[PDB]
């Protein structure tokens, strides 16, 4: 799926849209999500429907338990989870010079986003052996730095590569006497612009 | 050996005398702590 | 509607597929009806079954699904949907 | 909304795109500019503070300025600079109950 | 599928996959900060954080280094080396007894803190700006007045 | 190096072109009439698509890191074309060397070879080994309370754990060694335990007990207003198996057989963690009577293994006392010379 | 290995051979060329030195030819010595990404180097490959694979007598003031976390000094001068006389006179009030790992020290009874009052400042580890075997989870109003000892305001506190509020309120 | 042009250390008999303007040896190895021409940490470790050649650049001092035509806070002013404007928002004025700047607290009650329905006061009062060496479920109270408000000897004589 | 991108209300 959200104009206040525009969307959208439940290509492969969700949480999940009683947890049985994202009855049967030295300190030296974060002392460690220590330890600033640093850099590397693919996609049907199988194994992750008529509607 | 189990967890793992001394350091509301040990309340 | 000539053509195509399944070699109009039904049941009953998962198509052999749809449970599809359309004849206004 | 339904005589899902404009400016009107009367005089222990648009991952339109929604954010002074945020720790859904029933009631009236 | 927002901060905007914006972040790593400390520790089965035996064993070793350079340079050892490394070789059974925890107080709530003070605390608010950090942004500086500095705290952090 | 995937540094012409020539070669018009082509790496990961399919290279064979015997028989074979020592027995040897490789191996001997010419002598002895192992790494502190309380604190844990039936052997009773404030009792590891079998509840139900021995051992010699919080890890894990036994394998007669716990690996700390389940107060409460009673009932099983084992807890702790440390001989040895009282097993 | 190199005849004799390749490892200033240049001295044999980066250049194809001709020319004058200083910049691991001609090149020069160095399969061929570098993780594996860099070495930072022995090499030729030993020791364990070459620049910049301000040779503040100045930098100036700097100072003893009273805590080294960097204020200072050395005090002593029986440390003492972590760490939370104290007794509320609020501000953490994660707490101390405060690890996610039998044991077993308790008799007992030793803080603060550095030793600190008589609870200066909240008869100990309850039986009678 | 050590200004440390390299460059006189080896590398940090290139070419020339400067702009190119290339090429012509002194800028842009990063690394870090083995290297030695760098940060350089042995010394270029702008401002004058009733001493103590290269553009506007106006020379007056110029800035407001600034100025300047534990104003304008679009009111920087940190509990409610003063003052003048969104940041700043006394240990609550925070504290290094940031975290394990209803409460408690307090002070005090805005509206810009001259002569006498019993104490 | 797809911050004693407005509607339909 190549690359709404109304988190912008909640928190940075953007509101680059003139109001019209806006509640012609909130118009459609409305009626969209109530209206367009199972109807032929007007109601499909469509995330806006909260009763798709509902159906394939139905089908595909185990069945969902309510909220705890503890506290010092979020609502279920856990804590707080990250803001970036990077068989046996019991316990008692889950516990059973050049490499050794450069692969020691390879696996050492890594990233570990769930490390949690070493104080320094108020009065710092004196100059040159500070530097001794990889920076992303000591200081939150630097760790959350390179973390979101990675999950941008990985983000920008999409490349939306749709187009040609539609048009070679559509090109084979002019030629004759052959036959194209394109199979896959989760076709729901697939663009909606490739399951349109003339294109991939034969599904097997 | 205990038939009937309370809704607290003081009147589990305490004496009766425990808990008619040390209830009145619980984090519950008045009609909660006036609930445990003995009934004369 | 809300079509467009690309779901037109693509349409007419799944109507000779539907109009073939029945024994015929002209479309008809209930093949088109029958198209637009397909297309519909395909898109839910391929977003259902996804993995591990599935529950809900019933004539595939394997052990979740049974061959010939017992008809204690046919009977109840029946009623089901009686009921249903039923309700949507006598409410004022509805669709069609 | 309200002039659809005073003419039609029913509700609609007009109203739905009012309300959400409308409670937006309406928890502007109590907790950042403290205009109301929530505890004597406007001023609540909490309050969000918009941020800039720099921080999201913009784009760029051919557009002139909106109407009022984006020519009435001139009076707002985002925040910038990172290390001089201020976020009160968040009220505690027995104050929250008193703030969002100010909110209604300015709705209201 | 609705949710009731239990237990978090009330409004949060989104983070750098969506927002480039490190504020949540900069307080989640606190948040863990205080979960290892004072709730569950780093390992199952400890108090809190607690001093290691790797530790203990380095607290020695540079201890025994710093006897030796002394008294020899003024002027019973392979022993004591060889047991001490078959000591550092357990270094994971959990199940070793450690009877008090005053240690990690005092490395880290006097040796790394309140032994020492703190000077830069607050400000009044009527600076040359109307702000702190349009000051603190600004053309040239105004943390110079003998000429004295006088600067101004960051604003303190909060999260429940 | 050849045999890298897609993407790699071409543009479709270099590596491409001979990604293609060994398919033709292995695929296309083959006459390859017992040729094998026994390709090596050590990371078949990074192997392309096109290589591994069905035809081409399917086999695919690991060695793992050799064991005692694996490098032992290593230090074998590659004693031949050397002066080696004419008889030396090295299998122990090979013990000293865990976690090692072959190629290691081959570096440790040549560097004992080393060893030896630095000495002058042209004959390899068995220190020139040691040897090696060594180059590659270049009144009494603690008060009298303190030390009782950590000895009667050993002594109670290694003698319950020694009159428990089916319980591992101490290795090893130490009390602050060398002054590093400490103690611990060191159970002798095997591979023979095979965890597939099923934990019975009579083996369960030991494990507790040991593990509430030291802390019950320390009750009862010392008095409860000088017991200290040494004895925590024991506890937790006490407790662990106390919920394990009701929550996750229904042995409680008031829950049931629901299963409201599921231990889970973790991906490679600690090595688990555990899947829990949202209960709600009554349930809750009727679980935690059951635990609560389990715990009790456990403590007072110890108190009594204990009491009745007077002579010999007094002996242990006299030993530890005086001697700082014990192996798993000399325990055994003070224990049976003073009348120990086994556990029956009913089984 | 260079006599073996260089006409063994002895290791010959037992087939001991030479590693085919050497890296030397380690942080920056720790001595790898230096090393080099050295062995090339005592190498008497061909010794070709280049740098990792001088291969890639311009054009295509260069840097292969490069590292061939070194190699090969090398081979040729046989037995020799190769030495590329800084291979991170060509032997770096060959990366999945980047389609850039640099790339192309580094590891074409990458290739050559392996096939060249493996390129000894002619053992007799006795060329010797040396690298240096303090980027090791960012080498190939194709590097390190057995018959191309058979052994790797670590140089380490140096320790005590390391440090020594460098500043006694590199202070030959130097002036020193009297005895140079006991200067080269103290210097030597006072740079604790430096390298070799800055002990150098330490050594030739004291030189440069004693002639830029005429001094004969080289003395012991001098150089410790040289040495604070240059692991933190300038020295800031002191703290402008006011108003502001008699309150601060009275807190400063205040708490200082705390620290000296708690019983079981190490020895107090010294009470500054200049501290001379950026950022900070007054300190209170303890003995380092020098001054336990030279005392010869258990390395964790402070643990120890909970379970002594008769001894004193700075000004308290214990007798023949320990006190037993609850009683040791509780002790803790008096000198984080004391400030605060100082100031509600003098002042009122109104005196209550910012300077005292940040200890304050840590001692609920203090108390609710003694009440609840110590498990030493004596209301605990008689239930069964429970363990009410469970958490069961974490996922890879990294999010915790609780002990699911645990719904309301923090409201039930009362563990906050127990810390309150303990909080509220530990600040009546700071208010107690701030009224008693009035005199002795007014007189602390009095003697380091006057000082020369404004600095008191902690033997001077403890005579002081020792020396002068303790006050009368009379409200002198008391704030009259606090003077209510300091008579309130602490009802301490335990055998006052045993007997009370031993008086409602009839059998017992009772003795003194 | 060559420059000499007195043509720099201040610094005067900078010029000792950089002697002694002079001494040690030109005239070996003493270090033989010392014993001392010759400091090879100088490292020169500093904000940028503080000139820290004419200090290279100061020492370069009065040593008088050559000086071959040449920035990293010429060192940052993508193609292959050519920056290792032209390092190469700098050291060994220095080497050729030795002695020398080889200075070089821009060293942040190319001395940062080597690591992965982007791409460009794989080419950046190459020329730095060429760049590492030309200081040291091999060779153990060239002749012994000065190499200075210029860079603004030292702690973003590489741990091998910045190493004892590679940069032997390491000297700080600050802002210029109090006399050290004395000094730099006249010997700016000499190039320029100017009269004989100049006195540095207002200027040194008027111009605080900006750096040499403003001080030259001081100079500058002066004369093209000059040359604009019709005169000669400039004086007093003339460098006075300047300065306020480039300090305060220099847009059109319409009179009905003018007022709201006027009313709001003034009820600040009568607050702070009648609370005897705030300091004393010292100026009060309405004009905006660049950066702040309201007016603002200054206070007198009271340098105990300050330097200390010994703020009070006193202190701390009354800056609550001047942070509302504003609002307060609006509302009584202009109505309630005219509110206006020009104190957002001040409702914020209350905020941060009234939230700060309840964590600081200062509450009423008993729970509360001189026990505990609100939460676990922990600090963070900022973006300098002495500043710590601070954060709380509060969670169930210490707030118990309803003391945060009475933390909620009592703030607000303090905050509306405070507003109500306020509010009834500036009613008693109609007359002087009014005079005082009435006064701004004219002159745009007032002292305050003016304020505190009006409010005595305007204000009630109650609040008179409160502020006259508490006039004479310095800490409150 | 246990799921949730709508959200809500509304204090205790108003979700209360809201949801007993949702009732009554589902149960005259
Ligand atoms: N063992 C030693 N004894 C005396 N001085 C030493 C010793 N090792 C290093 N030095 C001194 O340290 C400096 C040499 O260090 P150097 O050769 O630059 O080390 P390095 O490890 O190559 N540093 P780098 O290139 O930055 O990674 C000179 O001042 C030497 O006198
Ligand atoms: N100490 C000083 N005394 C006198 N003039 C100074 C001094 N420091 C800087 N200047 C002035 O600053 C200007 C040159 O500064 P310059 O060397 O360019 O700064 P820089 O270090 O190069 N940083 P930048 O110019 O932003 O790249 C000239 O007008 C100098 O007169
Ligand atoms: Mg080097």
């Amino acid at each position: 799926r190549r690359p709404n959200g109304s988190f912008k104009e909640d928190f940075f206040g953007s509101q680059r849209d003139e109001v019209h525009e806006k509640n012609q969307v909130v118009y459609q959208l409305t009626r969209h999500a109530i209206t367009h439940y199972k109807k032929p290509f007007k109601g499909d492969y469509s995330l806006a429907i909260p009763t798709n969700l509902y159906v394939t949480d139905l089908f595909l999940k185990l069945p969902t338990q309510s909220i705890s009683n503890l506290t010092n947890v979020e609502n279920h049985n856990l804590s707080i989870k990250n803001k970036i994202q990077h068989n046996k009855n019991s316990y008692l049967q889950l516990t059973q010079t050049s490499p050794f030295s450069v692969l020691l300190l390879k696996e050492e030296k890594r990233l570990k986003p769930n490390k949690i974060v070493e104080e320094l002392p108020w009065t710092s460690l004196p100059g040159e052996q500070l530097a001794t220590k990889p920076r992303t330890s000591y200081s939150v600033r630097a760790k959350v730095a390179m973390l979101a640093e990675l999950s941008l850099s990985n983000l920008s590397a999409k490349l939306d590569m749709i187009t040609d693919l539609l048009v070679i996609i559509d090109s084979v049907r002019s030629n004759k006497g052959f036959v194209v199988f394109a199979t896959t194994d989760i076709p729901h992750v697939l663009d909606p612009a490739l399951r349109r008529p003339g294109r991939l509607d034969e599904t097997i | 050996q205990d038939n009937v189990i309370s809704w607290s967890a003081m009147e589990i793992l305490m004496s009766r005398r425990q808990v008619d001394l040390y209830k009145q350091d619980a984090d519950m509301t008045e009609g909660a702590i006036a609930k445990l040990g003995p009934p004369p309340a | 509607a809300g079509f467009t000539g690309a779901d037109v053509m693509g349409l007419m195509a799944r109507a000779a597929r539907m109009a073939a399944r029945q024994g015929r070699h002209a479309i008809t109009e209930d093949d088109i009806y029958a198209a637009m039904e397909n297309k519909t049941m395909e898109a839910t009953l391929e977003a259902s079954t996804a993995g591990d998962g599935g529950g809900l198509v019933g004539g595939e052999g394997v052990e979740g699904s049974p061959d010939p749809i017992p008809p204690q449970l046919r009977r109840a599809v029946s009623v089901y949907e009686a009921g249903k359309a039923l309700l949507a004849y006598i409410t004022p206004d509805y669709e069609e | 909304g309200f002039a659809v339904r005073t003419a039609l005589g029913e509700e609609t899902n007009f109203t739905a795109a009012d309300i959400k404009r409308a409670t937006r400016m309406a928890k502007k009107y109590v907790f950042y500019y403290g205009f109301s009367e929530a505890g004597g005089a406007g001023i609540t222990t909490w309050a969000n503070q918009p941020y800039s648009g720099d921080f999201v991952i913009g784009q760029q339109r051919a557009r002139k300025v909106v109407s009022t929604d984006a020519m009435d954010a001139f009076a707002d002074w985002p925040t910038v600079s990172e290390d001089f945020r201020f976020d009160a720790p968040s009220p505690s859904d027995v104050t929250w109950h008193r703030y969002t029933d100010e909110v209604r009631r300015v709705l209201k009236g | 599928l609705l949710s009731f927002a239990d237990g978090n901060i009330l409004d949060e905007p989104p983070s750098p996959p969506f927002s480039s914006l490190l504020i949540p972040a900069k307080r989640f790593e606190n948040y863990k900060r205080f979960f290892r400390d004072t709730l569950t520790g780093d390992k199952m089965g400890q108090r809190k954080s607690q001093i290691t035996l790797l530790e203990k064993l380095q607290y020695h070793m540079q201890l025994r280094s710093i006897k030796q350079l002394n008294a020899t340079f003024s002027s019973n050892a392979a022993l004591t080396s060889q047991k001490l490394d078959t000591l550092m070789s357990l270094s994971t059974n959990n199940l070793l007894q450690n009877p008090t925890n005053i240690n990690w107080y005092y490395q880290n709530r006097i040796l790394k803190r309140h032994g020492q003070y703190l000077t830069n605390q607050w400000w009044n608010g009527q600076l040359s700006e109307h702000n702190a950090e349009t000051v603190f942004l600004s053309d040239i500086d105004w943390r110079s007045s003998l000429d004295v500095l006088l600067d101004f705290p960051d604003t303190d952090q909060y999260y429940n | 190096a050849m045999g890298a995937a897609r993407g790699a540094q071409a543009s479709g012409d270099e590596s491409a072109s001979i990604i293609n020539e060994l398919l033709v070669q292995m695929d296309g018009f083959e006459d390859n009439r017992g040729i094998v082509v026994l390709g090596a790496t050590n990371r078949p990961g990074a192997i392309d698509s096109a290589l591994i399919r069905p035809g081409r290279f399917d086999r695919i064979i690991y060695m793992p890191l050799p064991d005692a015997l694996g490098r032992a028989k290593i230090m074998q074979v590659h004693a031949r074309n050397k002066a080696v020592d004419p008889n030396i027995n090295w299998y122990e040897v090979a013990r000293a060397m865990a976690g090692f490789t072959g190629a290691d191996v081959m570096g440790l001997m040549a560097r004992a070879a080393r060893m030896a010419a630095r000495q002058g002598r042209h004959a390899i002895t068995e220190d020139d080994i040691y040897a090696a192992m060594e180059n590659k790494t270049m009144p009494d502190p603690i008060p009298p309370q303190l030390r009782r309380a950590v000895s009667v604190y050993e002594a109670g844990k290694a003698l319950l754990a020694y009159i428990t039936p089916d319980y591992e052997e101490i290795a090893r009773v130490s009390v602050c060694p060398l002054n590093v404030l400490t103690g611990f009792t060191l159970f002798v590891e095997d591979e023979d335990k095979n965890v597939n079998a099923i934990l019975t509840r009579s083996e369960l139900e030991g494990r507790m007990v040991v593990h509430l021995a030291g802390r019950c051992a320390e009750k009862l010699v010392m008095g409860e207003g000088q017991m200290t919080g040494m004895g925590s890890p024991d506890l937790f894990h006490a407790n662990l198996i106390a919920r394990e036994m009701i929550m996750s394998m229904g042995m409680g007669r008031r829950t049931g057989p629901i299963d409201l716990l599921r231990v889970a690996a973790t991906s490679e700390g600690d090595p688990f963690y555990y899947h829990t389940t949202d209960m709600s107060t009554e349930q809750a409460r009727v679980a935690l009577a059951e635990v609560v009673e389990l715990l009790d009932a456990a403590e007072a099983k110890a108190m009594y293994g204990l009491a009745i084992n007077w002579r010999a807890l007094q002996a242990l702790t006299q030993a530890l006392l005086d001697r700082g440390t014990i192996t798993g001989k000399e325990v055994a040895h003070i224990l049976e010379s003073n009348g120990v009282i086994h556990f029956p097993d009913p089984y | 290995i260079v006599r073996m190199l260089k006409g063994d005849e002895a290791y010959k004799r037992v087939g001991a051979k030479c590693p085919k390749g050497i890296i030397f490892q380690g942080p920056p200033g720790t001595g790898k060329t230096y090393l080099a240049r050295a062995i090339a001295g005592e190498a008497e044999v061909p010794f070709f030195s280049s740098v990792g980066s001088e291969f890639v250049e311009m054009f295509a194809g260069v840097a292969a030819a490069r590292v061939n001709s070194l190699f090969y020319n090398a081979r040729k004058k046989a037995p020799a010595i190769i030495f590329i200083d800084e291979i991170d910049a060509i032997g770096r691991a060959r990366s999945t990404l980047g389609g850039d001609p640099g790339s192309m090149e580094r590891e074409s020069a990458l290739l050559a180097m392996l096939v060249q160095m493996d390129g000894i399969a002619n053992k007799t061929e006795q060329v010797l490959t040396i690298g240096a570098t303090n980027l090791a993780q960012e080498l190939d594996a194709a590097l390190l694979r057995p018959g191309r860099f058979e052994v790797v070495y670590e140089v380490p930072q140096p320790g005590p007598s390391a440090r020594m022995a460098i500043l006694r090499y590199h202070a030959k030729g130097k002036p020193l003031e009297g005895d140079g030993q006991r200067l080269l020791l103290k210097t030597a364990e006072a740079t604790q976390g430096w390298s070799a070459a800055a002990l150098a620049n330490l050594m030739n910049e004291a030189a440069i000094l004693t002639v830029r301000r005429n001094v004969p040779a080289i003395s012991l503040p001098m150089v410790l001068e040289l040495v604070e100045g240059l692991n933190w930098g300038e020295q800031a100036p002191r703290i402008p006389d006011s108003e502001a700097k008699d309150r601060l100072a009275l807190i400063t003893a205040a708490k200082a006179v705390a620290f000296a009273l708690t019983p079981g805590l190490e020895p107090i080294k010294s009470v500054t009030m200049w501290s001379g960097r950026r950022g900070l204020g007054p300190s209170v200072d303890f003995i380092a790992m020098e001054d336990k050395a030279a005392m010869d005090m258990h390395p964790e002593e402070t643990e120890l020290m909970g379970w002594r029986t008769n001894f004193k440390t700075n000004a308290a003492v214990v007798g023949d009874e320990p006190l037993g972590e609850f009683a040791h760490v509780a002790g803790l939370l008096v000198p984080l009052y004391a400030g605060r104290a100082a100031e509600v007794a003098l002042f009122g509320k109104d005196g209550a400042s910012l300077a005292t609020a940040q200890p304050l501000a840590d001692c609920f953490e203090i108390a609710y580890y003694c009440v609840r994660n110590s498990q030493v707490h004596p209301r605990f101390k008689s239930l069964p075997p429970l363990h009410t405060t469970m958490w069961l690890g974490r996922d890879d996610a990294g999010r915790w989870r609780r002990d699911p039998l645990a719904i309301g044991f923090d409201e039930e077993l009362g563990y906050h109003k127990l810390t309150l308790t303990l909080l509220k008799a530990s600040w009546r007992r700071a208010l107690r000892l701030v009224a008693q030793r009035r005199s002795a803080i007014t007189k602390v603060a009095a003697e380091m305001l006057a000082a020369p550095e404004e600095k008191i030793t902690g033997a001077r600190l403890v005579e002081i506190i020792e020396s002068t008589p303790l006050d009368d609870l009379g409200g002198e200066g008391l704030d009259g509020a606090a003077a209510a909240a300091v008579v309130e008869e602490a009802g301490n100990e335990f055998l006052p309120l045993l007997k009370e309850v031993l008086g409602q039986v009839p059998g017992i009678i009772l003795t003194g | 042009e060559i420059i000499f050590f007195d043509d720099i200004a201040g610094n005067k440390q900078a010029k000792v250390e950089l002697m002694e390299v002079v001494d040690f460059f030109r005239t070996p006189e003493k270090f033989k008999a010392s014993g001392a080896r010759a400091p090879k590398g100088v490292l020169l940090v500093g904000p940028p303007g503080n000139g820290k290139t004419l200090m290279a070419r100061a020492v370069a020339g009065e040593s008088g040896v050559a000086f071959i400067s040449s920035s990293a702009a010429e060192f940052i190119e993508m193609y292959m190895g050519l920056g290792a290339a032209r390092v190469r090429d700098l050291f060994n012509t220095a080497r050729s021409v030795a002695p020398c002194i080889i200075f070089i800028d821009e060293l942040d842009a190319v001395g940062r940490q080597r690591q992965g990063g982007g791409r460009s690394n794989d080419e950046r870090d190459n020329t730095v470790n060429q760049l590492l083995t030309e200081m040291d290297g091999f060779e153990a030695e060239q002749q012994g050649i000065v190499v200075m760098g210029a860079t603004n940060r030292k702690d973003v350089l590489d741990a091998a650049l910045t190493r004892p042995g590679r940069f032997d010394r390491s000297i700080e270029v600050r802002r210029p001092d109090f006399q050290g702008r004395l000094e730099a401002v006249k010997v700016h004058l000499r190039d320029k035509p100017v009269a004989a009733e100049i006195d540095y001493v207002s200027l040194a103590s008027l111009m605080g806070g900006m750096s040499g290269a403003q001080i030259a553009g001081v100079a500058n506007t002066a004369c093209f002013l000059a040359s604009r106006d019709g005169r000669s020379e400039v004086n007093q007056t003339d460098l006075t404007l300047a300065v306020e110029q480039a300090k305060y800035g220099r847009r059109f407001v319409g009179a009905g928002r003018k007022k709201r600034f006027a009313v709001m100025e003034a009820s600040i300047a009568l607050a702070a004025t009648l609370l005897p534990a705030i300091e004393p104003v010292e100026y009060a304008t309405i004009i905006p700047s660049t950066r702040s679009p309201l007016g603002r009111t200054v206070l007198k920087p009271h340098v105990g607290r300050y330097t200390t940190g010994v703020w009070t509990y006193r202190y701390l409610r009354e800056q609550l009650l001047v942070a509302l003063a504003g609002r307060a003052g609006e509302e009584l003048v202009l109505g309630r329905d005219e509110l206006s969104s020009l104190n957002q940041h001040r409702l914020q700043m209350a905020r941060q006061v009234a939230w700060k006394i309840m964590n600081s240990g200062m509450s009423s609550h008993p729970d509360y009062q001189h026990l505990r925070g609100l939460g676990s504290n922990y600090f963070d290094g900022s973006s300098e060496p002495g500043r710590f940031q601070q954060t709380t975290v509060v969670m169930d394990a210490n707030q118990t479920r309803s003391e945060a209803v009475d933390a909620d409460m009592e703030v607000e408690g303090l905050l509306n109270g405070g507003y109500k307090q306020v509010f009834e002070l500036l009613v008693r005090n109609r007359a002087a408000l009014d005079a005082l805005t009435e006064l701004l509206l004219e002159r745009e810009k007032i002292s305050g000897e003016e304020v505190v001259q009006v409010v005595e002569e305007l204000g009630h006498p109650e609040d008179l004589a409160r502020r006259a019993q508490w006039a004479g104490y310095e800490l409150l």
